[PDB]
């Protein structure tokens, strides 16, 4: 015989403290002892399990289950368990490669590893952890007493221990084929290549030898599969990739299931379909939780579903990376905090495409959205290309400029280039950084009950104009707000604004274009009408004159 | 030679923190360091067995060619055991602060000399990630004294004190302090003199079986404060006083003596911003007793090395920074800004990471060890790029401020 080189074991532990499983066999009917006893026998012949003695305490429960429109029986050893009890593995299969960071391939071949995936030998010492019982006929007799000798399915550490035997097995011949790559996937492993066909051939024969130093056998005959591959939820090609097909339903009454159903299908197309939006439909399943309630779509979901329609009518696909070429990302603004990208290297073919949306929060602005939406994007790309990817951005230069040098947090985007693509992100106002000559001067203040939630806003000038306003079911935040409101609406086009306000100063300095807050909407509003504003900072009660006369004014 | 033993603290497992997305140039770094580590004993590769994570990537060093490993053990360095049976902790020297020259010298790859416990090993786990998870991440841990471990400078302690003997001895007058991959070493002579005298020290290090060459000349002698400094004008306009009184309403929380009473009464009336108002003498006396009061230290200010130092940043833009030290609110322990700008010019960003570089070096020689940072931006834009322009081979702690500070104003 040839000599084959073995797997060195992995060595396994159970968690501190605690010991292997005890969990009692269920009984079985006289036919599935049978089919069990044979099934055993067996893998008892091919060194998979060995009858163990009566001194192993350990159990877990064995199950026979039919073949579903055949007779035959298969073996199910329930691994709950033990799988408790046995310590933490390195999880491999974590971090997926995404389909737009894959190579062309001219040639992908399949084997079937199936024969290794069952044969990994388990460390002996864990061995009597992973003991089972096959009951007796009529139990006038002991169980027959079995333990695995290889990693069992259903075991937690068996995809770890066999991924990590594997690799290490295909990792010399990896290193000294560099013009080849190599995946595994479950029982398969997938070679591309660009070679000649002749080379290539030549190649998977080689990889078929250097197994064979393990023992590993893998079938003369040609493999089922071929290219396209379904994987993961797409379409793998050897020139492009896509997502399986994305089909909507359509349905004169939705419930909370069909709707995060038909999110889940919206948000996995959007990672190739261009400009897919799930704002509207999202909204639906806001609260509730109860699965089977029915909800009405709104006219902005109906309107939101038939543009992906639209977007989803004919198949689209994306192309692979090409290493030589850079990486482009271009952003469009969508509307509702809604934000679409898609990232190529030729025009015209994209490798992928996606979407962001606004974070949530009480206030925000277009600038730190698009600013977010970068940040996403830069990160995916490191995962998936290890670069970051040249933008295109539908904010002007100056504006960007403008932003950043004045916004109060230090911010940054990499390296853009602007594109005039409508709806473009611009500053809706600036705020003057001196006291304006010649604008009138608004004191500003405002002050509530907290029991009877009545309150007064407004203000005195220094041309003697005032207003004080009666308001009811507010808050003393509230106020300040409806005061500095109450001075943009009664003043010209340029104004001085002085509060005491720290709230107040909070929200404006954050540079909002858009709120939840009503009153702040309409604060923007009026800020975007003026020419110059400035916005000027007291200390509340210091005998600070007008505002003094105004808090005393407002406070009843 | 002889592990020292080494435990993680009561109740705690080892690390497992996700490695971050790396730059391909990040990554083949990396694969190259890490061979030649490999290769040199310093590493080995693991199996699935061993669960534990610690982040790693690579920085540029200043004025460098080459690629350096840096592994963040932030994680690991909170879950290891303080260093207690030896070294109760070595008294910080008060002195170092006060040198006129202190150079800062990478000596971390002494600790690749001493092996590190057999025991201990799997918790500093570390993961090479490939691009788009196309093959397995590469998996290694330290089979010594790894680099940015809390654990290395107390195990090595006794090795370097060996080597440094006859350095300290004939130069008595020279403050050695060592921290995590760093060693400080102050003088006050001329700095051609000084220079000469780190590359004497160089060799006592080399001369012992071994970017050493390397070091980062700072001047803490030099290194000046913010004292609270009020205008000094001929004419007050009305937004002037108002600026005045709330500078100094924020003073009166630090300096208790402060008064705004008879500033404030100028404000009486409701005129326009601009207007320029002629101060009483009431309002004068008050100020000139505010800028007497503001010339004094603030009261009740100590050091507890049992509490964290937090530093806090702000932007005054132009690339100026400023800055503050603390354990309690409003007593600060140091104050500063930046102004110089070595690049970073179009890069808040940079500019940000640089200047928590340098605090945090402050920080190291005044007090021998790290504040947690209140950084000044939102959390997705610093973690995306700040691990891009570090160049220092520790790590703070920080968190993210995102409501606009209003004292900003008073510490401009
Ligand atoms: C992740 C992956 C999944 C499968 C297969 C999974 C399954 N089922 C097959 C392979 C070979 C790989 N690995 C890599 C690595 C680099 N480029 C590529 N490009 C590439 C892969 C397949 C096709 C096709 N057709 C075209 C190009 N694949
Ligand atoms: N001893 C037979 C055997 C079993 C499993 C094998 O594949 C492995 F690499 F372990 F995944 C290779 C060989
Ligand atoms: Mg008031």
């Amino acid at each position: 015989m040839v000599p084959i080189s073995p797997i060195e074991t992995v060595p396994v532990k159970l968690k501190p403290g605690m010991d292997g499983p005890k969990v009692k066999q269920w009984p079985l009917t006289e036919e599935k002892i049978k089919a069990l006893v044979e099934i055993c026998t067996e893998m008892e012949k091919e060194g998979k399990i060995s009858k163990i003695g009566p001194e192993n305490p350990y159990n877990t429960p064995v199950f026979a289950i039919k073949k579903k429109d055949s007779t035959k029986w298969r073996k199910l050893v329930d691994f709950r368990e033990l799988n408790k009890r046995t310590q933490d593995f390195w999880e491999v299969q974590l971090g997926i490669p995404h389909p737009a960071g894959l190579k062309k391939k001219k040639s992908v071949t399949v084997l079937d590893v199936g024969d290794a995936y069952f044969s990994v030998p388990l460390d002996e010492d864990f061995r009597k952890y992973t003991a089972f019982t096959i009951p007796s006929i009529n139990n006038e007799t002991p169980g027959i007493r079995y333990q695995y000798n290889v990693l069992p399915q259903g075991w937690k550490g068996s995809p770890a221990i066999f991924q990590s035997s594997m690799t290490k097995i295909l990792e010399p011949f990896a290193a000294q084929n560099p013009d080849i790559v190599i995946y595994q996937y479950m029982d398969d492993l997938y070679v591309g290549s660009d070679l000649e066909i002749g080379q290539h051939r030549t190649k998977i024969e080689e990889l078929r030898q250097h197994l064979l130093r393990w023992g590993l056998t893998t079938p003369d005959k040609k493999h089922q599969k071929e290219p396209p591959f379904l994987w993961m939820g797409y379409e793998l090609h050897p020139d492009k990739w896509t997502v399986q097909p994305i089909v909507l339903p359509e349905k004169d009454s939705w419930t909370v299931n069909d709707i995060q159903k038909l999110v889940g299908k919206l948000n996995w197309a959007s990672q190739i379909y261009p400009g897919i939006k799930v704002r509207q439909l999202s909204k639906l399943l806001r609260g509730t939780k109860a699965l089977t309630e029915v909800i009405p779509l709104t006219e902005e979901a109906e309107l939101e579903l038939a543009e992906n329609r639209e977007i989803l009518k004919e198949p689209v696909h994306g192309v692979y990376y090409d290493p030589s070429k850079d990486l482009i990302a271009e952003i469009q603004k969508q509307g509702q905090g809604q934000w679409t990208y898609q990232i190529y290297q030729e025009p015209f073919k994209n490798l992928k495409t996606g979407k962001y949306a606004r974070m949530r929060g009480a206030h925000t602005n277009d600038v730190k959205q698009l600013t977010e939406a970068v940040q996403k994007i830069t990160t995916e790309s490191i995962v998936i290309w290890g670069k970051t990817p040249k933008f295109k951005l539908p904010i002007q230069k100056e504006t960007w400029e403008t932003w950043w040098t004045e916004y109060w947090q230090a911010t940054w985007i990499p390296e853009w280039e602007f594109v005039n693509t409508p709806p473009l992100v611009k500053l809706w106002y600036q705020l003057e950084k001196e006291p304006i000559v010649g604008a009138e001067t608004f004191y500003v203040d405002g002050a509530a009950n907290r029991e009877t939630k009545l309150g007064k806003a407004g203000y005195v000038t220094n041309k003697g104009r005032q207003k004080v306003v009666p308001l009811t079911n507010t808050t003393n935040q509230k106020t300040e707000l409806q005061a500095i409101y109450l001075a943009l609406q009664d003043s010209g086009l340029e104004v001085n604004i002085v509060t005491d306000s720290q709230y107040a100063l909070g929200i404006i300095q954050a540079q909002p274009d858009k709120s939840e807050s009503e009153l702040v909407n309409q604060i923007i509003e009026q800020l975007i009408k003026k020419e110059k504003v400035y916005l000027a900072w007291v200390p509340a009660h210091k005998g600070i004159g007008g505002n003094e006369q105004v808090d005393k004014l407002v406070s009843a | 030679i002889e592990t020292v033993p080494v435990k993680l603290k009561p109740g705690m497992d080892g690390p497992k923190v996700k490695q971050w997305p790396l730059t391909e140039e990040k990554i083949k770094a990396l694969v190259e360091i890490c061979t030649e580590m490999e290769k040199e004993g310093k590493i080995s590769k693991i199996g699935p067995e061993n669960p534990y994570n610690t982040p790693v990537f690579a920085i540029k060093k200043k004025d460098s060619t080459k690629w350096r490993k840096l592994v963040d053990f932030r994680e690991l360095n909170k879950r290891t055991q303080d260093f207690w049976e030896v070294q109760l902790g070595i008294p910080h020297p008060a002195g170092l602060k006060k040198k006129k020259s202190v150079t800062v010298l990478d000596v971390g790859d002494a600790y690749f000399s001493v092996p590190l416990d057999e025991d201990f090993r799997k918790y500093t786990a570390f993961t090479i990630p490939s691009i788009n998870n196309e093959t397995p991440g590469i998996r290694y841990q330290y089979n010594v004294l790894p680099q940015g471990w809390k654990g290395s400078p107390a195990i090595f302690q006794s090795s370097m004190t060996k080597i440094l003997e006859p350095f300290k001895k004939q130069n008595p007058d020279i403050v050695i302090y060592q921290y995590m991959d760093d060693l400080y070493v102050g003088s006050d002579l001329e700095i051609g003199q000084h220079r000469t005298k780190i590359e004497e020290l160089r060799q006592h290090l080399l001369r012992w079986g071994l970017f050493l060459w390397m070091g980062y000349e700072l001047h803490p002698d030099k290194w000046t404060v913010q004292p609270i400094v009020l205008p000094e004008k001929d004419s007050w306009t009305v937004n002037d006083i108002q600026k005045l009184v709330g500078k100094l309403n924020w003073a009166s929380q630090i300096y208790p003596g402060i008064k705004v009473r008879q500033l404030s009464k100028l404000l009486r009336g409701t005129k326009a911003l601009t207007e320029v108002i002629p101060l009483t003498e009431e309002a004068e006396l008050e100020l000139a007793e505010n800028r007497e009061i503001l010339k004094e230290p603030v009261h009740g200010v100590y050091y507890d090395p049992s509490k964290d130092l937090i530093a806090e940043i702000q932007k005054q833009g132009q690339g100026q920074w400023t800055y503050q030290i603390y354990q309690e609110p409003f007593k600060n322990l140091k104050t500063g800004k930046y102004a110089r700008m070595r690049g970073a010019h179009t890069n808040d960003v940079k500019q940000l990471t640089e200047a928590v570089q340098k605090i945090t070096t402050e920080s190291i020689v005044i007090w021998g060890k790290t504040p947690k940072f209140k950084l000044p931006i939102q959390k997705e834009t610093w973690e995306t790029w700040w691990t891009e322009y570090w160049q220092a081979t520790w790590i703070p702690e920080w968190e993210f401020v995102n409501t606009p500070p209003l004292v900003k104003l008073w510490y401009q």
